[PDB]
């Protein structure tokens, strides 16, 4: 019969570990642009000569 | 005969009185459990207590985790004259003699 | 208790009886974690 | 080794490559140290990186 | 047909989850549980359980502290063949059918 086994605090360590593959490695490879059109267009050239 | 050891691992019979139990995953694993175990509080333990404290935990560490004992409660639960949930209690004691 | 390798340990000479008894102990509490189990690699049994 | 058990969550295991084959020979096959249990082994700890 | 509710008077269905148990004093009144009960954390309780959790808190409460359940699960943990506790729930999962 402790006096005080009864009212004990669970209290956690600062300590918080990462589980998940959240990387973005080709996102961080591509030169981000900010167009702010309604859509890219640009030029093919094919032949004909 | 039953031979049950505590299940946690490095925490069998603490100094400390208070046996910290593992989480379990009680609800087919979709909620946690999370509880605690404190030791004498009313005395010691006269060798019928031993052996109900033996029986208490062995039905709270693997009982509730597993999957297949909740489905044996559950039917309890459903039954035609299970209702006011103390009754609940004294229905599965029929069953269990 | 000092810290003789960064380990707890007490000494705790017991109860002298005897005028010429001197008994001691010695002892620690330890405890090992392995937080982050990622990082983690085995190889179970090579050979030997 | 915690509440966390292999089973319910697999993000809570490690990478291990087990040398010992099922159908070699019979009594103690175990394959010994191949060259590309290493880089077997590293492929499995760059994914949870 | 079970109607059952939280067992502790104010905190039926708290904001963050974590229902706290009340403690409840099992083994004959000599020793304390202190427990919680984290609800949804890999999920929901999609229709179905809602029924288990509706029976796993009435085994935690109204069963352990209760003092002839557990001479009910004891006189399961002393016959022949309950050794290795994860056979000790089977051989009450099949008495409870």
């Amino acid at each position: 019969a402790k006096l005080n086994l009864a009212v004990l605090n669970n209290v956690f360590s600062e300590l918080l570990t990462q589980e998940i593959n959240r990387s973005a490695t080709f996102l961080g490879l591509l030169s981000k642009y900010p167009e702010r059109k309604s859509n890219i267009q640009w030029g093919v050239g094919m032949g004909g000569t | 005969p039953l031979v049950y050891t505590p299940a946690v691992r490095g925490g069998a019979n603490p100094a400390s009185g208070s046996y910290l139990l593992d989480p379990q995953y009680v609800n087919s694993g979709v909620d946690i459990l999370q509880a605690t175990y404190g030791y004498n509080i009313n005395g010691t333990a006269n060798a019928d207590q031993l052996l109900q404290r033996d029986a208490i935990l062995a039905i709270l560490e693997y009982a509730l985790k597993d999957t297949a004992f909740v489905n044996a409660i559950q039917a309890v639960a459903a039954g035609s004259g299970v209702t006011t949930p103390a009754s609940f209690v004294s229905a599965c004691v029929t069953k269990l003699t | 208790a000092f810290s003789a390798n960064g380990v707890y340990t007490l000494m705790r000479q017991l109860a002298q009886t005897s005028l010429y008894v001197d008994n001691f102990v010695v002892g620690c509490i330890p405890q090992l974690q392995l937080t982050t189990r990622k990082n983690v690699g085995v190889i179970k049994n090579i050979k030997v | 080794y915690a509440g966390i058990s292999s089973a319910t969550y697999p993000l809570w295991n490690v990478s291990e490559v087990d040398a010992w084959d099922a159908n070699a020979t019979g009594t103690d096959k175990r394959q010994a140290l191949k060259t590309d249990f290493m880089l077997e082994l590293d492929r499995k700890i760059r994914y949870r990186p």
